[PDB]
RNA sequence: AUUAGAGGUCUUGGGGCCGAAACGAUCUCAACCUAUUCUCAAACUUUAAAUGGGUAAGAAGCCCGGCUCGCUGGUGUGGAGCCGGGCGUGGAAUGCGAGUGCCUAGUGGGCCACUUUUGGUAAGCAGAACUGGCGCUGCGGGAUGAACCGAACGCCGGGUUAAGGCGCCCGAUGCCGACGCUCAUCAGACCCCAGAAAAGGUGUUGGUUGAUAUAGACAGCAGGAUGGUGGCCAUGGAAGUCGGAAUCCGCUAAGGAGUGUGUAACAACUCACCUGCCGAAUCAACUAGCCCUGAAAAUGGAUGGCGCUGGAGCGUCGGGCCCAUACCCGGCCGUCGCUGGCAGUCGGCAGAGCGAGAAAGAGAGGGACGCUACGCCGCGACGAGUAGGAGGGC
RNA sequence: AAACCUCCCGUGGAGCAGAAGGGCAAAAGCUCGCUUGAUCUUGAUUUUCAGUACGAAUACAGACCGUGAAAGCGGGGCCU
RNA sequence: AGCGUUCAUAGCGACGUCGCUUUUUGAUCCUUCGAUGUCGGCUCUUCCUAUCAUUGUGAAGCAGAAUUCACCAAGCGUUG
RNA sequence: GUCUACGGCCAUACCACCCUGAACGCGCCCGAUCUCGUCUGAUCUCGGAAGCUAAGCAGGGUCGGGCCUGGUUAGUACUUGGAUGGGAGACCGCCUGGGAAUACCGGGUGCUGUAGGCUU
């Protein structure tokens, strides 16, 4: 599962095929965070396959539908626990973010694993997103915006737009 | 280079399954075959006279000649490119009767019923069979419980 | 002076070029390599068949008129099938005809 | 829940070439009548046809034609073969002189028994000379993985759509 | 093949031990047996896959009736062979015109790669299996290149792509690209691929686990640091300060019948331990990223080069854009196919038609061109090529 | 400790000329009795394979026999 | 682990284990058999550092002297 | 219900031990003249019918061994196909499909054809 652009996330329940031993198989709901809800079906049945002796050929998808955000306009604080693996054995991590949507948070982390442990997003199994209030957070770069009082300047503007009067006559001013 | 003798590598071909050594089943003797019969090929290493070579154990041919211990049968064997409907003559232990066959035997009496019948009352009634289609539009119906959730547990070294 | 000393590597492509094709099949096999005591006495089966061809036209003469007596004995919606059947070219002929009249 | 019924279409189209591929997957590509990349073609689905298509997923990338799909299909890439000759559907006695004897006289009848694999599927579908895409325009994400890992090769489902807009 | 202890019995044996001696006892030590236990097998195996190999999916099939036989026999029994008749929803999917016979060249040094695999320390080594390549083959990309990636080629115009790319060489990011990581006095920089390991870092970035902390943390800076007692067995002499059996309480926020440095023991001090301020994460052990050490060769020197450090580096990702002989549309050439069409130029002896979804009759009682038919015309599809074969050459 | 006798347990841990593998328990082993199918003669087929030979082998058929109460079995050696 | 009176690491370092080099020999057989003149010395230039000396320094079981270990370093020497 | 004779499948039927077996039957058992064969009437063959279910045999039992069949092991090991995936390598992850075997824990403990009895 490439993590192409921004995530989503997607309630997927699905269930074994019923047999005349088993008439009604219980139903099993997982969520997926994922680019879209075809690479989401194939990624439940990954982690169902773990859980469950349950396969692709034996199950059955009841219900593909995509969660929305109930505050997208709410600064929340997300607890994710995830299953990596290195080079040399594999690890269990609990990552903090800051943002405003769980689907946002995730591909946060994707993004952030990628860079601070190189890796990619086919060894990564986010197993829990938990939207935690900002008292109980514990990874400082986080904690240090739970502030009702927070003010800071943009110290060095470094100059966007660098190009169009590509050969100019002032020098450029990074103080603002 | 390997040797061509007839037995060579049939260690496991011919030898005996486990704990079912000893005297042969007398139903295989008092089995009868017909011409045209589909026979399947097994050689059985208890009995040495009439063994197939190894080379047909496994294969399925059909019977065209009956003498008093053995059959002739007409196997095709692939020879480099081209195959060969060639004739050989095994002594019945080492024969089967092939159920390749029956399933469509079968299915042809609930063909030729199902023709006489129906025709009278009209109704047309499908022969041919069909691959397993797309299966249909259904309800689940989740009455009561909720599916329970499920997350991927945590890694713990075993080792 | 040593060399390759055996490979089938090009063989499995040779061979499908011009297929790989089963024996011809025909109705009517040989009878070589049958038991000849078997065989010997299917040949007087044959030598003496038309020792019994009176019989046989004669018991097949009333097996015909055994079942000659026999069997004489005995002997998705409206609109769119109705345009097909104005729009038949043979059996319409007499449908389209109210149309040479509906302009007039 | 509501579980739909799954579907009995697919389209399908060669997105790899024809330079060194496997013996079992060029055998199947052409009973799929996919000899040309970037060809493509209806196949109705049951056990035996899915089957055919796992042996050349790598090859192919097939998924669920819309109905709007299917329509700018059969009107602008839409050929018949009539006297082995691939014959451009331009009037409507073309399809009746060919597919009257399943009262297929029309576009409209042609694209109905293949929106809805109807009982002549297969006579109707045999009928359409195997589409003769254009390239993607606007690229593709990578043709040589399977969709899911963020390549373009496989069952993209219902985003083949998306795919056929860019190639028709 | 093989490790280890257990529980057994004299089943026997090894030195004995009180036995002259005695399966009587005695500790034994061994094998032996019974339960377990560690570790394996190309030439072991109860089990046992995936991939794979046959066969079947009808008319040459089913179902009745009758004859023939020297074969086979309680028995018109068994079987086979013959006739005759009846059954067509053509009995899974998908695709596709098949069958068959002559004559026949070249070749019979091969090589490479994924996966499997034998010998070998290994090899750009030797030998196999499977498929695909190269050879016989250009083209886009990998700076360069027999084989890697994309894609196979008539001659062109337009469009769009693949694999790759988009600081400049050099077509395309001159995006208000996104989030991080990294400083290298040897940075790093893209399949094949062309260079590095164990080990190590208080470089930095994350994680895991376990401990102290607002009955106030850790650094730093200072003060109390005793009372029973100068303890009982001890030494010429050790009082907490040389060695070992012992190792409690009052006064208290705390002090051990004692952690180093010194005298024959003393005096003194510090230490464990406790208060004052500062006022918040400190401490430990791991782990993984980038970087660094490990890291030495000979002409001068190579991420392709220049150069690049708010990247032109590394990871995760977006839009946009660039172009192959690939794909799409169009033109033209040729080949192949339709075993296509055309003798109907049927004219005052005239009547101008067979494009029409539907087995079959426009049935009787003065007018361009053309058709060297070995000609002319219309549709489609297709086009690489060494060795070799054939055809056509106005 | 091993001579011979007896009882008990004994799925083959023995034996079957030889290498190894397969096969075998009222036998394919061991011990006796009678024997010469290790004979005469056509084709067919398998194995190696070019689907040619030789060798070896498998099913028959025609004889003549052996053995057994008999069904049968036997034209060399349980098979390679 | 030990050696080094004492003291693992001043200098060493077993049992193990990770590498580098191509100035040793092998292994291979890719190039050359219509020929690439096949041992040494002599002569002469240049390059490498895995540094013997010399410059500048660190460490010693460095008192001095002498000698060891290591660092930057191939500028200049290395003979009859 | 059950047995005998001949069987088919060949342990769900075997093995160890224990219990109970009406009737018929099968046996043990009693003999050696004849048939036949042994060192030996033990076996084999033959002629019997006093005794007995002790044994065989049949049935049942055992937190039985074995066997049979499941669960678990486990979507694990392995594996088809795929990638300009990772890694210096050894190897590993993912995609697409297939998918085991012990230990450990359950359940089961012969079905059956022909012919003839007995329980009349």
């Amino acid at each position: 599962m490439k993590a192409s652009g921004t995530l989503r996330e997607y309630k997927v329940v699905g269930r074994c095929l019923p047999t005349p031993k088993c008439r009604t198989p219980p139903l099993y709901r997982m969520r997926i965070f994922a680019p879209n809800h075809v690479v989401a079906k194939s990624r439940f049945w990954y982690f169902v396959s773990q859980l469950k002796k349950m396969k692709k050929s034996s199950g059955e998808i009841v219900y593909c539908g995509q969660v929305f955000e109930k505050s997208p306009l709410r600064v929340k604080n997300f607890g994710i626990w995830l299953r990596y693996d290195s080079r040399s054995g594999t690890h269990n991590m609990y990552r903090e973010y800051r943002d405003l949507t769980t689907a946002g948070a995730v591909t946060q982390c994707y993004r952030d694993m990628g860079a601070r442990h190189r890796a990619r997003a086919h060894s990564i199994q986010i197993m829990k997103v938990e939207e935690i209030a900002a008292s109980k957070c514990r990874r400082p770069a986080v904690k240090q915006f739970h502030d009702s009082k927070i003010k800071f300047p943009l110290p060095h503007r470094v100059l966007r737009r660098q190009h169009k009067p590509r050969f100019t006559t002032k020098r450029p001013n990074t103080f603002f | 280079t390997n040797t061509k003798g007839k037995r060579r590598g049939t260690r496991y071909m011919f030898s005996r399954p486990f704990r079912k050594h000893g005297v042969v089943p007398l139903a295989t003797y008092m089995r009868i075959y017909k011409k045209g019969d589909i026979v399947d090929i097994k050689g059985m290493g208890t009995v040495q006279k009439g063994m197939p070579h190894k080379c047909y154990h496994g294969k399925t041919g059909r019977v065209y000649n009956v003498t008093q211990h053995a059959v002739g049968i007409v196997v095709n064997k692939q020879v480099k490119g081209k195959i060969l409907a060639k004739r050989i003559n095994v002594r019945i232990e080492h024969i089967k009767h092939s159920k390749s066959r029956d399933s469509f035997l079968k299915r042809v009496k609930e063909n030729d019923q199902k023709k006489k019948e129906a025709k009278e009352k009209g109704t047309w009634v499908q022969l041919k069979r069909q691959p397993a289609p797309p299966r249909e539009a259904h309800f689940v119906r989740t009455n009561g419980k909720e599916p329970e959730l499920l997350e991927p547990i945590p890694y713990e070294f075993m080792a | 002076a040593k060399s390759k000393n055996h490979t089938t590597h090009n063989q499995s492509r040779k061979w499908h070029r011009n297929g790989i094709k089963k024996p011809r099949s025909q109705r009517y096999e040989s009878l070589k390599g049958v038991d000849p005591k078997f065989l010997r006495n299917m040949r007087f089966a044959k030598k003496h068949n038309k020792k019994g061809l009176k019989k046989m036209q004669a018991n097949n003469a009333k097996a015909m008129a055994a079942r000659a007596e026999a069997i004489k004995a005995l002997v998705v919606s409206r609109k769119l099938h109705r345009l097909a059947y104005i729009a038949h070219p043979k059996l319409g002929r007499r449908a389209r005809a109210r149309i040479a009249r509906g302009l007039r | 829940f509501y579980v739909p019924a799954e579907p009995k279409l697919a389209f399908v189209i060669r997105i790899r070439g024809i330079n060194g591929v496997s013996p079992k997957v060029r055998k199947v590509l052409q009973l799929l009548r996919l000899r040309q990349i970037f060809n493509g073609t209806f196949v109705k689905l049951n056990k035996a046809s899915i089957n055919m298509l796992r042996i050349v997923e790598p090859y192919i990338a097939w998924g669920y034609p819309n109905l709007k799909s299917v329509n700018e299909l059969i009107y602008k890439r839409g050929y018949g073969k009539i006297n082995k000759k691939r014959i451009a559907l331009t009037d409507n006695t073309l399809i009746a002189r060919s597919l009257g004897k399943y009262n297929i006289i029309c576009m409209e009848d042609l694209i109905h028994e293949i929106y809805t694999v109807g009982k002549h599927f297969k006579e109707a579908n045999n009928f359409l000379w195997p589409f003769k895409l254009s390239s993607p325009r606007g690229g593709m994400k990578k043709k040589t993985t399977h969709f899911v890992e963020g390549g373009d090769a496989g069952n993209r489902e219902d985003q083949i759509n998306r795919l056929i807009r860019r190639m028709n």
